RNA sequence: ACCCCCGCCGUUAGUUGCCAGCGGUUCGGCCGGGCACUCUAACGGGACUGCCCGCGAAAGCGGGAGGAAGGAGGGGACGACGUCUGGUCAGCAUGGCCCUUACGGCCUGGGCGACACACGUGCUACAAUGCCCACUACAAAGCGAUGCCACCCGGCAACGGGGAGCUAAUCGCAAAAAGGUGGGCCCAGUUCGGAUUGGGGUCUGCAACCCGACCCCAUGAAGCCGGAAUCGCUAGUAAUCGCGGAUCAGC
RNA sequence: UCGCUCAAACAUUAAGUGGUGUUGUGCGACACUUA
């Protein structure tokens, strides 16, 4: 909208671990409105993790998230007639959206059956420093650095 | 014992009549359950405004069908003689039974 | 398959039952 | 084994292998298992010599099947076709036989879209 | 064929499937409503006059 | 599909029994395209209707569970 | 003696009883763990009882009618509630801010016409 | 803004509902009993920038509490002087023009359903957050005398027959689906996908070739989330899953 | 799998013209206008 900035949708914390970035995870996987199948399904997952690792499924979550962290993009822009990719620090909420965003894709890129293992294994990749979700962020910042040249326009 | 059923359609005529009937039984005769409305079965009726084609901007009316039960006990021959000269119904289509 | 027809929702879908749904 | 003739739905779920068989289909399928006693989830790969020619053997001279069902098809179309039903002229030209659109789609008869 | 119509469509002279609905007032030959018997567009005409009893504007 | 009592007009079977009644010819302008095929009723020749005109259509065993709008065509070029 | 509120979501209402004891609940017959199943909003209808720091001292009783599956807990949700604040006047002082005590006007809205579901309007063409 | 629905609660009425409280238990609110509570509708209160803090001349904005709900709370009805020489003489009324043994009337059959092609709007898919199947559970609103059909028998079934209840909160359509537990499936044009075509049946109707719907057996097509372009939608919305009616012989 | 010419069909336009954009044939490895 033109006039206000439109606040963000303050979520429900989450109903097992008390925190409201696993609960926005649950929407990013929710297809069809189906919010106990996908909590589930990423609970699964959190079992999986302590099957592999004896590490909780709390920290592997953040590791994973922060480490697809986008910390800069480039964005196009008009002038006089011209678009420029300039590069620029992305927002806390956007990088938060596009690494859970990304995460869930990257669990539909992978080969495994069920759904429970791609994130699993994704999680592990993710939090690790190699994984399809964080190649595709690590993309995403060599275009900013690429474009350095245009950086002058920041505003 | 027995039983009157009131239907009909504007709510403020069938609770006049309704009402009239509660004084009329109760303070001449027995007991008598007052006026009990029922689910009002109405007919939603759709359809399109312009005479040609205009699948949008329609309009649409209902037909408002009340429901109202009241119920007396003991066969008063007051309350039987009061509600036989003592009524002034209109658009009340009214169905009692034993 | 919302299309099937003979499956499941595939009578459910058409509104009716016939045998691979159930009946009175 | 080579059931119907020629066809052999090897490794795989009898029920399914039978489906495979040409007039042969699900019901069917679940038809020989329920007049033969059989399992559908054990598969062609590991079956008694006994049930082969049993299971075999039944559905093979039982009903109409195969080259020779397939025959009767055509059989049937030579008639709308020696006199020219409402039903064969539409094989004629390739109309479809329920009168549908075909000043829309239809292609599944029709072919390809020619443009032109 | 307007006027020999609606004359034919009350003769029934014929099978029962031939007696298909056919509006009162301005005679439709379609949209005829059984419940009323009218078409789509004198219904509408009607209820803004008040004639048709019970029939109040739908607000939902 | 009126299994019980196969449909067909009464005027068809009346004209065709008298021409088996004494073997006539085969002459018959109907305008009952919605009847099924009579069995004894091959070698004749009922000129179907078709909205253009009476098709000169012969009969025979094997068209005879069918309609006699199934052997006349009511479109130009089919 | 006896908790009782008024629980209601999506046109699925839930009467509340109440009683002090144990910790069995029961909810139109049946147990809570019994007919919730695979269910994560589950345990958190009963969040009212782990914010007044007694989950395991409360026998439930609740009818609960019509509404979909969810609505009912949404409305067993806001019952508790109630049940446990008519006791309570202190209680109402920390379950209110922690937001319980609201019927959650969000409910579904009428199919416009013209429309195909209320907003989403059929493909715009011009082709 | 006054009109209605959903939003908090009460007032009015009790054949909707209550092992809640007690007795029989066939352990089924089935009987007794009761209406506080759920409901069914009807009336009324309530939210008014009313309170405090800060900016302000005023109007007013931002933040916090109480509250079911704050700044129109969500939705609907309601769409000005006019424009588009917009649309509609096939809804109807209507000035004028034209036909008047036919531009009028009746029937039968055919035809709006034609197919070398193109565009718009849609359903269902191209599958393992899934396909086939067994059991279990939770809706709102609506309709039902020439109509909705519970129970029993035939068959694979559509469907037929016997036959109870219903002027309809208490009889029928009705299992809502998705979902919860368990099984096969194993990446394959596939247990995905049902389009097409052969043969055999049922329903309504004088009459299903043209030109109806619906079962069953078989044939198992195109089809790997799609180019340039392009549409919807700001929250109980989108997406996704079932249900009802009008229309109506049936479709 | 890319580069290129040409003749359809479709898309951008309110419409046309032209162009632009994809798939189809044979080879080498936006700008202008609208009695
Ligand atoms: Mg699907
Ligand atoms: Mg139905
Ligand atoms: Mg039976
Ligand atoms: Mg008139
Ligand atoms: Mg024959
Ligand atoms: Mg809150
Ligand atoms: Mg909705
Ligand atoms: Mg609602
Ligand atoms: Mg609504
Ligand atoms: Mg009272
Ligand atoms: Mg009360
Ligand atoms: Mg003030
Ligand atoms: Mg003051
Ligand atoms: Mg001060
Ligand atoms: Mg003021
Ligand atoms: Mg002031
Ligand atoms: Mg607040
Ligand atoms: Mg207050
Ligand atoms: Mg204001
Ligand atoms: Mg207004
Ligand atoms: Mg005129
Ligand atoms: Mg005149
Ligand atoms: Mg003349
Ligand atoms: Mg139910
Ligand atoms: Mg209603
Ligand atoms: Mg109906
Ligand atoms: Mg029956
Ligand atoms: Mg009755
Ligand atoms: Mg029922
Ligand atoms: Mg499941
Ligand atoms: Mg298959
Ligand atoms: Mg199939
Ligand atoms: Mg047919
Ligand atoms: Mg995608
Ligand atoms: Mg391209
Ligand atoms: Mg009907
Ligand atoms: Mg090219
Ligand atoms: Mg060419
Ligand atoms: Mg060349
Ligand atoms: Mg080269
Ligand atoms: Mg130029
Ligand atoms: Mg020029
Ligand atoms: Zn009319």
């Amino acid at each position: 909208a033109r006039r206000r900035r439109a606040e963000v949708r303050q979520l429900q914390p989450d109903l097992v671990y008390g925190d409201v970035l696993v609960t926005a995870f649950i929407n990013k996987i929710m297809r069809d409105g189906k919010k106990n199948l996908a909590a589930r399904i990423f609970y699964d997952a959190c079992k999986i993790i302590q099957e592999k690792t004896g590490q909780e499924p709390l920290k592997v979550f953040k590791q994973a998230v922060e480490n697809v962290k986008p910390r800069m993009e480039v964005r196009s822009r008009r002038v006089g007639g011209a678009n420029y990719q300039v590069p620029m620090e992305v927002s806390p909420r956007r990088q938060q959206s596009l690494a859970l965003r990304w995460l869930v894709q990257a669990a539909n890129q992978r080969p495994e059956r069920r759904a429970a293992v791609r994130i699993a294994h994704e999680l592990m990749d993710a939090a690790e420093g190699k994984g399809g979700a964080v190649k595709k962020k690590e993309d995403v910042e060599r275009m900013a650095e690429a474009n350095r040249a245009y950086a002058h326009y920041r505003w | 014992k027995i039983r009157i059923k009131l239907r009909g359609f504007d709510h403020k005529t069938l609770d006049a009549s309704a009402q009239k009937i509660v004084e009329a039984a109760r303070r001449s005769g027995a007991q008598v359950s007052g006026p009990i409305p029922l689910p009002t079965r109405v007919r939603r009726f759709t359809v399109i405004r312009g005479p040609f084609k205009h699948k949008d901007s329609r309009e649409h009316f209902e037909l408002r069908t009340h429901n109202r039960l009241v119920d007396i006990i003991n066969p008063n021959r007051k309350t039987i003689e009061q509600l036989m000269t003592l009524d002034l119904p209109t658009g009340v289509e009214i169905e009692i039974k034993t | 398959g919302k299309g099937d027809r003979r499956t499941r929702r595939g009578k459910i879908w058409r509104g009716t039952y016939g045998k691979y749904r159930p009946r009175k | 084994a080579r059931i119907a003739g020629v066809e052999i739905p090897r490794n795989k779920r009898v029920d399914v292998a039978l489906t495979y068989i040409y007039g042969i289909g699900k019901a069917r399928a679940k038809e020989a298992l329920e007049k033969t006693g059989i399992n559908p989830a054990t598969r062609v790969k590991d079956l008694t010599e006994a049930e082969v020619v049993r299971l075999r053997e039944y559905v093979e001279n039982t009903w109409k099947l195969e080259g020779e069902l397939r025959a009767e098809v055509a059989a049937n179309i030579k008639r709308l076709m020696d006199i020219g039903c409402y039903r064969g002229l539409r094989h004629r030209r390739g109309l479809p036989v329920r009168g549908q659109r075909t000043r829309t789609n239809a292609r599944t008869r029709k072919g390809p879209r020619k443009t032109v | 064929a307007r006027k020999a119509l609606i004359e034919k469509a009350k003769r029934t002279p014929k099978f029962k499937v031939r007696a298909y609905t056919r509006c009162v007032r301005c005679g439709r030959a379609r949209s005829v409503y059984r419940f009323f018997g009218l078409c789509r567009i004198c219904l509408r005409e009607l209820a803004h006059k008040g004639q048709l009893p019970g029939v109040r504007k739908a607000s939902w | 599909s009126l299994k019980k009592g196969v449909f067909v007009d009464d005027h068809l079977l009346e004209k065709v029994l008298e021409l088996n009644a004494k073997g006539e010819k085969r002459l018959i302008k109907t305008w009952s395209r919605r009847s099924t095929i009579v069995p004894e009723m091959v070698g004749h020749t009922i000129a179907v209707y078709n909205g253009k005109q009476h098709v000169p259509v012969y009969i025979t065993e094997n068209m005879v569970g069918h309609k006699l709008g199934e052997f006349a065509p009511t479109r130009t070029y089919r | 003696e006896q908790y009782y509120g008024t629980g209601r979501r999506k046109e699925a209402v839930a009467r509340v009883f109440l009683r002090p004891g144990n910790g069995k609940v029961t909810v139109n017959g049946q147990d809570f763990n019994e007919y919730f199943q695979g269910l994560v909003r589950a345990v958190a209808a009963l969040e009212p009882l782990r914010a007044v720091d007694a989950l395991g001292r409360f026998d439930a009783y609740i009818t609960v009618r019509g509404g979909g599956k969810s609505g009912q807990i949404d409305a067993i949700k806001l019952g508790i509630a109630r049940a446990l604040v008519q006791y309570n006047p202190d209680y109402r002082a920390k379950l209110k801010p922690l937001g319980f005590l609201t019927r959650d006007a969000r409910v579904v809205e009428r199919k416009k016409y013209g429309k195909h579901k209320a907003r989403r309007a059929p493909q715009y063409s011009k082709r």
